């Protein structure tokens, strides 16, 4: 199956560089074009640049001309991009996608974008709370002041979706706080585990949270 | 370099009915041009190639037109899964450029927020900090106002706001309100009060716990 | 395709000195690698072929070396004639690919410009427009305002401005300042003033005329 | 009086540019070299370059080439030094100096030195808390915590209580700078007299003046 | 560039006694050498020019000699108001060069600290953080052990140290050591205790307050 890999994130301080990887699988590397894709955080989608990993062929966006610089490695069938003198502006999510058409049909595989945070403050792993308290019992989980984007929540190992809202995570105070809320039939908690599931892949934390009645 | 200029930053409709965003280019892009959806927290989806011709898996329902400067992706029998920010872009010029965005909302009828109340978990409590959640869930409209109260006096700082996108089921909308004290503070008063004023009713709705 | 990389956009120097310009191939093209010279308004002229062999007419000034991936042109004795814009191209493999291309910049002493001011022609009034022309030129650095004013009040709608590059003969700069106004607003005031500031400027260069 | 007046401290981001000023007066400004210093936190001392303010000549140390342009403004009689690309290494103590041999003796003349701090966080004032006890003198004390950028100066009452004063070298902890400072005066003079603690930060325009009260 | 080394980091001698320090250049710089002197907290001073040459102002006890590559600084009857580092610089060519520096210690007899504790102001209570000061001043030598004990418990974090220089009147050290713990934690506990352990006496130095 075709696959594009992206690290989750990345923290860079200012005036430093760092080189994001789109590691491709299951398709033959240099027969298609690889895109790069810029999106700020709440803003809209811009192009980079793209490289063909054939001959390493590029064509890049004039606004990201000294910034951006694209490489690949056939090695590993990798690309990379690389960001140089970070910048605040250069914080965002960057995407790497292909275009296949293989005679019949055109689909379109996009790597799940890396979130580059520039900022001199350091990593923080999130503080992991239980929400515990009819029909239909609410739980919750309070993802609490982490550093930097972004963090992933899941319950019952995604086993628990349906009647789940995660919400948007909001910067206060030089740190991130989200939450998540539950709601499930009375006979399922506390009779049965419900687990809500954290990730935050820049500080490599997995944090498994049982929503205790206590 | 070309502007993709799309009229709308919204567009409004019912489930099951249809909509239509229009993306006006700067110069001539004849027909290279292609549409993208994008839902809350993933990576964009390619729609529609060539002005009109969708990508593999793309349903019917989403049909583009138009050709030069004047281009136009409508969605036919629209649902709440369709709830999502749509880009246009011209792949005719150097460089690549993308429209602005248009977020699609979707109409219903009003619903009254559900509201559940958290006091600080024990957990939070050993680290000096104390945080009283409120979830507010399935409501319409997006408009709400959260109010926090300790034993009677508003609290106004301390408080963290976020609000979900339209909801990709039932096309409501939710709250999460989060007071933080400190423990000393939190271990100085009782009544903790989460209030809300919504459309659906003159009166707040209120959930409280007393500490005691 | 090869891609030609020329790392520097613009290569600053003065003149009688020597500058150098480098482009870098994606892969081994040997010497099959050419270098033009394009000055403004003007077809681009060869000046290297085979990596370091010149074309009839291009003086011994212009050397050029590499072979493989790194090609280097140099420019000795550079004249302000040579103000231009250089190409690298590989012709070892289709499709032939150029570089971007690398600006000639000459430094120099700074310059005041030298500000005149026209009132629209007569000619111009019987068309029902009318256009102000301030020209400021030969002056060192390039950065430079002006400023419109209409009856001591400034005036920014209808200002149209143009730079000159580099003169190839001093290595000045020069700027042209249109305020286009219809007949009825030109008559409708009287005095008229254009207002420079440069680097050089310790006060503005105010020239005006009066209806 | 032969004098060099340089600002206090200068608080830069990152990858941004900063000028310098060092104002000249009561001497001839187009008559003497003007050599500017730095010296970064407990190091040493590092030559940056010289300029006459006749005619802008000057020699630099090759180190700060592309770093430091050092120019004249003789309307005012002001010499500038402007940093460019600023990084950690850019944050020291910024002197300029002349040296005036006036056919009788040679004199040297500084300014006071600017403080360049690099770095991302923003200027935050000092708290200034008084330190009054719960013999034949008294130490009393004065607690200037949580301030940035550096320099604070303390000085007790005005200036005028410098004898038995200790005034403690800053700490940086959690990205904030905290002094403190000790005055030891004979028991008849506190409390019957009053003893001040004058904290100025000038990077946040901040004078404070906390008196030592018994209680 | 040339190098100026001068080996010694420390230079110790006695009230009234005398010091000097080497400077060594890596090559001949005649005798284009000068001397600065700084205090801490103050802008540098100019001690000597061309070798031996005093400043106006420098008294007599600053001396300087030496040619070519071996240069000494020499100060005579040295008083506390001394205490400060010595640099050595030479001007022959460019650029110009600084030593490494040299700074003067002063011994003397031992002394032991005397030592005062401030609980928390009730103007930095309101801000919800407590801070215990404990003055440790004038003492001799420089190392000293700082303990605080909140009702017989050790504690070793949320402590800020900090040490003045030699001191420019009696040539003793003096400490500042302060505990911040938030108001809470401040009033939950009764005792508050700074024990200072010099090696004037196996027995440490106690000072204590109950909240
Ligand atoms: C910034 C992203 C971007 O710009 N892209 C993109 C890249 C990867 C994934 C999604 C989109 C464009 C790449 C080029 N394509 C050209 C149109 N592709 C075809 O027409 C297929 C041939 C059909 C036929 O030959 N029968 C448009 C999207
Ligand atoms: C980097 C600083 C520096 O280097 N300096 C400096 C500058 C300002 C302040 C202090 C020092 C000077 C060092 C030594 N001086 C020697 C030249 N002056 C004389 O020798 C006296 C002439 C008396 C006579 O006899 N005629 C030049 C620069």
């Amino acid at each position: 199956q075709v696959q594009l890999q992206q690290p989750g994130a990345e923290l860079v301080k200012p005036g430093a560089s760092v080189k994001v990887s789109c590691k491709a699988s299951g398709y033959t590397f240099t027969n298609y074009w690889m895109y790069w894709v810029k999106q700020r955080p709440g803003q809209g989608l811009e192009w980079i640049g793209r490289i063909h990993p054939s001959d390493s062929d590029t064509n890049y966006n004039q606004k990201f001309k000294g910034k951006a610089t694209l490489t690949v490695d056939k090695s590993s069938s990798t690309a990379y991009m690389q960001l140089s003198s970070l910048t605040s502006e250069d914080s965002a999510v960057y995407y790497c996608a292909i275009e296949i058409y293989d005679g019949y049909n055109t689909m379109d595989y996009w790597g799940q974008g890396t979130s580059v945070t520039v900022s001199s403050a350091k990593t923080t792993p999130p503080s992991v709370y239980p929400l515990a308290p009819n029909s239909m019992v609410t739980l919750g989980c309070l993802v609490k002041g982490y550093f930097p984007e972004p963090v992933t929540v899941t319950w019952n190992s995604g086993s628990l979706s349906s009647g789940v809202h995660t919400f948007p995570a909001v910067l206060q105070s030089d740190l991130y706080t989200l939450s998540s809320s539950v709601t499930v039939p009375s006979s399922t908690w506390p009779s049965q585990t419900v687990t809500c599931n954290v990730a935050h892949p820049a500080s490599s934390t997995k944090v498994d949270k049982k929503i205790v009645p206590r | 370099d070309i502007v993709m200029t799309q009229s709308q930053k919204f567009m409004s409709t019912s489930v099951g009915d249809r909509v239509s965003v229009t993306c006006k280019a700067s110069q001539n892009v004849g027909t290279n041009v292609a549409w993208y959806q994008q839902k809350p927290g993933q990576s964009p989806k390619a729609l529609i190639y060539s002005a009109s011709y969708r990508y593999s898996g793309v349903p019917d329902r989403f049909t583009g037109s138009g050709s030069g400067t004047d281009f136009t992706l409508t969605i036919s029998n629209v649902q709440s899964e369709d709830l999502a920010e749509y880009f246009c872009q011209q792949y005719n010029n150097y460089p690549l450029t993308f429209g602005a965005g248009t977020k699609l909302e979707l109409k219903r009828a009003d619903a009254a927020p559900t509201v559940s109340i958290f006091p600080p978990s024990s957990e939070q409590l050993t680290s000096g900090g104390a945080s009283v959640v409120c979830f507010l869930n399935n409501f319409y409209p997006k408009d709400i106002n959260v109010k926090w109260k300790i034993d009677g006096s508003e609290r106004q700082n301390g408080v963290l706001n976020s609000w979900t996108d339209q909801d990709s089921k039932d096309s409501t909308y939710s709250m999460s309100s989060t007071l933080t004290l400190t423990k000393d503070e939190y271990e100085r008063h009782n009544s903790y009060t989460c209030e809300a004023t919504h459309k659906t009713s003159t009166s707040p709705i209120v959930k409280s716990f007393n500490r005691n």
